[PDB]
């Protein structure tokens, strides 16, 4: 199938009280594999994938170095974003910023992504080219300015169509048990009355990965989108997703409702009924 | 300020039986700023020995945190998990319901 | 493994 690799990097300001918190994790896929805490006694990016253990003491220092100086780089951004925005000190902020490579199931470059959210909301981001940026506000087109001037496309374009291809298969490879597998979902639907006249049906998948997946219902045919309850998927905790989607129909009308699971992992895709 | 409600999920890893070893999750999503508090109670009491995973965000920028303990289920004893963030204007208890 | 060339805004 196809594969990702992503790096997602957060900065919070806590005026007052000290320096801002910074957290970084990569994950190959759904699966996570590195991560780095400010707050944390190691100082050191950390393992958290069993297959990212055997990498030499090399790599760690020098993801370590490159965790701490993203950091240090989030923190004066803290400081920058508050002057182009006016902001005061009275509150804390937060910076995100993700970056990484999708491949295909040849595991040739797809499509490469490097983007930057203050406050929760869009702030800049590399374009599909790799050569360009879509400022989401005129605070960021300071930025904008300022990243052309510097030249800061090219080198991120190197990195993710280059060294991040790279990386990503050796991981897929020496992480082949874990990252090159599929599981499919484990599928049924409960049913319970929710009083003498209406019944509440919920489709399940259990025990898959990669955590894509599709669930929806039908009546008759028709879909129910609307009337759907949809879980966000969520991990089970051991490598594996769940989700589940319920609709509440009248009683008696049961056979008329049938869910249909999709996942890579499945021969065809399912349809579960109640007859 | 951006602010977005976290979307709670409380469950066991693996389908429910008394008597055996299982873990007990709490799934926040969607939520932002990413300060949080989330405890496991154990009939209504907070749960001491509970884990959780790195602080990670997805593509429209929200946060997720797995929180999460080993536990054996029984008949009698109740779980659920409860969360506090800025967009709650009290802490939200969310009960583990097995026959879903 | 990570980038390098990242900027302050
Ligand atoms: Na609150």
């Amino acid at each position: 199938g196809s594969h990702s690799m992503r790096y997602f990097f957060t900065s919070v300001s806590r005026p007052g009280r000290g320096e801002p918190r910074f957290i970084a994790v990569g994950y190959v896929d759904d699966t996570q594999f590195v991560r780095f805490d400010s707050d944390a006694a190691s100082q050191r990016m950390e393992p958290r994938a069993p297959w990212i253990e055997q990498e030499g003491p090399e790599y760690w220092d020098g993801e370590t170095r490159k965790v701490k100086a993203h950091s240090q780089t989030h923190r004066v951004d803290l400081g920058t974003l508050r002057g182009y925005y006016n902001q005061s000190e009275a509150g804390s902020h937060t910076v995100q910023r993700m970056y990484g490579c999708d491949v295909g199931s040849d595991w040739r470059f797809l499509r490469g992504y490097h983007q930057y959210a203050y406050d929760g909301k869009d702030y800049i981001a590399l374009k599909e080219d790799l050569r360009s940026w879509t400022a989401a506000d005129m605070a960021a087109q300071t930025t904008k300015h300022k990243w052309e001037a510097a030249h800061v496309a090219e080198q991120l374009r190197a990195y993710l169509e280059g060294t991040c291809v790279e990386w990503l298969r050796r991981y897929l490879e020496n992480g082949k048990e874990t990252l090159q597998r599929t599981d499919a979902p484990k599928t049924h639907m409960t049913h319970h009355a929710v009083s003498d006249h209406e019944a509440t049906l919920r489709c399940w998948a259990l025990s898959f990965y990669p955590a894509e997946i599709t669930l929806t219902w039908q009546r008759d045919g028709e879909d129910q989108t609307q009337d759907t309850e949809l879980v966000e998927t969520r991990p089970a905790g051991d490598g594996t997703f769940q989700k589940w989607a319920a609709v509440v129909v009248p009683s008696g009308q049961e056979q008329r409702y049938t869910c249909h699971v999709q996942h890579e992992g499945l021969p065809k895709p399912l349809t579960l009924r109640w007859e | 300020m951006i602010q977005r409600t976290p979307k709670i999920q409380v469950y066991s890893r693996h389908p429910a039986e008394n008597g055996k070893s299982n873990f007990l999750n709490c799934y926040v999503s969607g939520f932002h700023p990413s300060d949080i508090e989330v405890d496991l109670l154990k009939n209504g009491e907070r749960i001491e020995k509970v884990e959780h995973s790195d602080l990670s965000f997805s593509k429209d920028w929200s946060f997720y945190l797995l929180y999460y303990t080993e536990f054996t289920p029984t008949e009698k004893d109740e779980y659920a998990c409860r969360v506090n963030h800025v967009t709650l204007s009290q802490p939200k208890i969310v009960k583990w319901d097995r026959d879903m | 493994a990570a980038g390098i060339g990242i900027l302050t805004v």
